[PDB]
């Protein structure tokens, strides 16, 4: 059972990229506290829970940072309360992957009008990812994976009616969030290569 | 595996 | 205005390892443009817009072509040749990792929900419809020949699959896999660029600019 | 730029 009312419970509880880091570890302390209010996250084998956030943290981050810059259509609003911006990413050697965040996502989410529960919805159907290696059960995962998406499109076809593929548009986001997502992994291991990009103790155990 | 662990309980 | 009937008559219209794949990458490229045409209203579209769509999502309409017609193949992949790479194949070039992903999250899934032609023809026409690519003329009607892809598909799955309700969600959620496949086919490509040991054909070489 | 791919599109 996946009431979609449990799951907005959840989602209401210098340098750019090292500004950008230290948020990006401070969240992930937020992050392992929105999946435990997921209904029937904590209930898996921690061998499961362990691969489901190690696999998705950098998607479900990215949704996270972007739904929160909607209202700034400028640049990045970053859980520190610093707002980056388009110049200070670009100035700083990542303008590509930070335009592509306010392209593909910022600006779109804008657009729709998505709001907190549609976004707790994908941020959830992202964390339930059955092909996952290694998880005890995927079945048990996809179980859950179509139970999430199975209160969303009935969300959206009484909240959103008259549109019809509103709930294949949502769902259409969570492509370009991997692609975003895999090159924030890279780009996130390269500072780290490098190893003169300062990087926090929590950013380090997810990059192994 | 540490942090992650004890966040979890 | 974008019917199912005339997309499946796309996909029908047309039909060691790592040096074969790559043989195999180049002639279904040539195969690819041809499928693009016969999708509605893509020749409508400006010439340099028709670049951009194919040249940004190439490695994952082939990705896609390949894994469904490898649904009779069990722990392989047949090509667009004719010839079959099996997972001990793979795993012996030194592709093993990425193999793996097609088998599993691609090729498996696929056959598990048995997905058709027309099925497997709109998912593609969604890749190909992707407005987020880079210098586009005209997004806002790639996104509507997008919202009308997947419009025709909801409805295709609601009249032809009543049984299975959530059939149209499973599809769209093979596309996150698929731009995952695809960029890490293209990372794969691109070193074995650089070395020069495998032999990349004309074809080929452009799209990996 | 892109040679055989503009000549592909056309014919
Ligand atoms: C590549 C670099 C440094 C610049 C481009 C953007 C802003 C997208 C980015 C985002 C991330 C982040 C991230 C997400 C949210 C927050 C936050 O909530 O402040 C902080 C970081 O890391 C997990 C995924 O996205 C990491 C690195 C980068
Ligand atoms: C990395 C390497 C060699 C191994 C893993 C697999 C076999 C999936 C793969 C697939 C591709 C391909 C591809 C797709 C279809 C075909 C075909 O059907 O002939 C041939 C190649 O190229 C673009 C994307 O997918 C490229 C490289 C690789």
């Amino acid at each position: 059972d996946m009431p979609v009312e449990k799951i907005l419970e959840a989602e209401l509880a210098n340098d750019p990229v090292t500004n950008i880091c230290q948020a990006a570890d401070k969240q992930l302390f937020t992050l392992v506290e929105w999946a435990k209010r997921i209904p029937h996250f904590s209930e898996l084998p921690l061998d499961d829970q362990v691969i489901l956030l190690r696999a998705g943290w950098n998607e479900l981050l990215a949704a996270s940072a972007s739904h929160r810059s909607i209202a700034v259509k400028d640049g990045i609003l970053l859980t520190t309360g610093l707002h980056v911006h388009r110049n200070s990413a670009h100035s700083a050697g990542v303008g590509a992957i930070f335009d592509r965040v306010l392209t593909e996502l910022v600006s779109k989410m804008r657009d729709m009008q998505m709001d907190k529960t549609e976004l707790g919805c994908l941020r959830a159907i992202v964390l339930f990812n059955p092909d996952s290696k290694g998880l005890s059960n995927p079945a048990e995962v996809e179980a859950l994976r179509e139970k999430v998406y199975a209160s969303l499109e009935a969300y959206c076809k009484h909240k959103y009616p008259e549109q019809p593929g509103r709930f294949a548009k949502l769902l259409l986001r969570l492509p370009a969030l991997r692609s975003i997502g895999l090159k924030c992994l890279e780009h996130l291991f390269f500072f780290k290569l490098i190893g003169d990009t300062p990087i926090d103790t929590f950013l380090m155990e997810m990059l192994e | 595996h540490k942090i992650l662990h004890r966040l979890l309980q």
